[PDB]
């Protein structure tokens, strides 16, 4: 239903080990489709999903030229940040940027995003109006003024409302088999004794796409959020995801506990119980 | 398709 | 400034002894991006280990997946070793097929 495209840039200075390294990856929803590494032999934007390979030589050459220029822009940005923060040339620092567009269920732009960070902290963000900026600190206000003066936001708004939505819609169509056909989780409950008087019930969801999912444990139809251990959703490596939720149960009460799975690939939310063999 | 960086920090 | 990595070690599919599978070590929530990740078989480094392209979450913290093909057995012990600026010593997480 809802879809999004995002690009993630990481630029890191490496004093005494090499020139600054720049990495860019692009995602449609939870599927990576391009990458660029300034450290690779002969840096090029490379495909990372089958459906992007259909693009012509000018696409790959155009992306590669843009990424090379961006890597050079962020080299400069790292030097500029050293000024604003009065930092030495000896340490390694990181600039990050993430930007892209969100489409609502109708396939039209729902929201645009553009955020930058310095050393892991918010630096500057384009506001939801796509016309003004939010600076996290006084250094970022220096950048904010330069970007207002150079009409940066108008150019980014044009990209986010235009080419971003326009290329995302094209990628979704070209990759509809995998991008628009959700995989429901395969689910089961496992039981692990802790002692003769207690056990862990673990609710598993495997092989699902996209990554969004809800796993909850209920006791007598009551939710047990405080007593549920949730691991973060993790990639299986084949473009699907995994998650589990666990609860510690007194022996003899196992059948009062139900696991509830909500995932867009499922017609109705599943309800599961320990089904001992 | 990626945006083109417009301007410096 | 510095965030220590979370670590999960797991197989792509439910492990069955003697059946070919993939061993995964997923490291996430860490900052800065420099990190050491190794997959171990019986405490020794597994040769051909591949990893995903560096990306990050909404909160700016990085994540990476390291993986290799493997066949689980009764005898062999598998683990993931992670070193980061936040850690004084490499922390080793053993593979538990129940997780």
């Amino acid at each position: 239903g809802s879809h999004s495209m995002r690009y993630f840039y990481t630029a890191m200075s490496r004093p005494g080990r090499g020139e600054p390294r720049f990495i860019a990856v692009g995602y449609v929803d939870d599927t990576q489709f391009v990458r660029f590494d300034s450290d690779a032999a002969s840096p090029r934007t490379e495909p990372r999903a089958p459906w992007i390979e259909q693009e012509g030589p000018e696409y790959w050459d155009g992306e590669t030229r843009n990424m090379k220029a961006s890597a050079q822009t962020y080299r400069e940005n790292l030097r500029i940040a050293l000024r604003y923060y009065n930092q030495s040339e000896a340490g390694s620092h990181i600039i990050q940027r993430m930007y892209g567009c969100d489409l609502g269920p109708d396939g039209r732009l729902l929201r645009g995003h553009d955020q930058s960070a310095y050393d892991g902290k918010d630096y500057i963000a384009l506001n939801e109006d796509l016309s003004s900026w939010t600076a996290a600190d006084t250094a970022a206000q220096i950048t904010q003024r330069k970007w207002e003066a150079a009409r940066v936001a108008e150019q980014l708004r044009a990209y986010l409302e235009g080419l971003c939505v326009e290329w995302l819609r094209r990628y979704l169509e070209n990759g509809k088999e995998t991008l628009q056909r959700a995989d429901p989780p395969k689910t089961h409950v496992t039981h692990h004794p802790i002692s003769d008087h207690e056990a862990t019930l673990r609710c598993w969801a495997l092989g699902f796409y996209p990554a969004e999912i809800t796993l909850t444990w209920q006791r007598d139809g009551e939710d047990q959020t405080q007593d549920t251990e949730l691991v973060e959703t993790r990639p299986a490596g084949d473009r699907t995801f995994q998650k589990w939720a666990a609860v510690v149960v007194p022996s003899g009460e196992e059948q009062r506990y139900t696991c509830h799975v909500q995932h867009e690939g499922l017609p109705k939310p599943l309800t599961l119980r320990w089904e001992p063999h | 398709q990626a945006s083109q960086d417009v301007k410096n920090w | 400034i510095q965030r220590t990595p979370k670590i999960q070690v797991y197989s792509r599919h439910p492990a069955e002894n003697g059946k070919s599978n993939f061993l995964n070590c997923y490291v996430s929530g860490f900052h800065p991006s420099d990190i050491e990740v190794d997959l171990l078989k019986n405490g020794e480094r597994i040769e051909k280990v591949e990893h995903s392209d560096l990306s990050f979450s909404k909160d700016w913290s990085f994540y990476l997946l390291y993986y290799t093909e493997f066949t689980p057995t009764e005898k062999d012990e598998y683990a993931c070793r992670v070193n980061h600026v936040t850690l004084s010593q490499p922390k080793i997480v053993k593979w538990d097929r129940d997780m």
